[PDB]
């Protein structure tokens, strides 16, 4: 919980959910299966929400997926502000990522959305992670707030 | 001309903001 390695199998795991390739045995995790399910439900709201304007950009590499992931994350976190919601966003957006890169990619590679899932989890360890850990990390923090009622 | 950076953020950080606050503490 809140090291590197944890929340990089977070986001690989949600990328292994939008491409629809996961891990056979033994399964993602309780917060996993928590996560998958918000945060698909955010990427549709801002896919449909937004659709003009992520036409207009080509994710051609992971470098482009990269800049653009971090020039994102930098606007949308700039005010200081860190909630779970938000934290959330920052899965959803890595799905947009991949889906768009799956369709612009010049050179179609199938380890990319590792390297997506790298970089996801660098910046959530540097930006976020702090406030992660005084708000209780993922079990205590995150799948209390979103779990099922 | 419109600044697709400053779109994206702007409404993902609405739209983390607005989810955050419809689950209430639990």
């Amino acid at each position: 919980d809140c090291e590197f390695g944890y929340i990089y199998r977070l986001a690989q795991d949600y990328l292994q959910c939008v491409l629809q390739i996961p891990q056979p045995g033994s399964g993602p995790s309780k917060t996993s299966r928590v996560l998958q399910n918000v945060a698909f439900s955010v990427q549709k709201e801002v896919e449909k929400n937004l659709k003009s304007c992520l036409d207009n950009v080509n994710v051609v590499s992971v470098d482009t997926a990269r800049t653009l992931f971090n020039q994102v994350m930098e606007k949308e976190f700039e005010d200081g502000i860190i909630n779970w919601g938000r934290i959330v966003t920052i899965f959803a957006f890595e799905g947009i990522l991949i889906k768009k890169l799956l369709r612009q990619q010049i050179a179609p590679d199938v380890d990319t959305y590792k390297e997506i899932s790298y970089f996801v989890a660098e910046f959530i360890m540097n930006n976020t992670g702090e406030w992660i850990r005084q708000n209780g990390g993922w079990e205590n923090g995150f799948v209390k707030k979103f779990e099922p009622k | 001309q419109e600044d697709i950076i400053r779109n994206i953020a702007r409404h993902l950080a609405q739209v983390g903001d607005s989810m955050d606050r419809s689950i209430p503490p639990g």
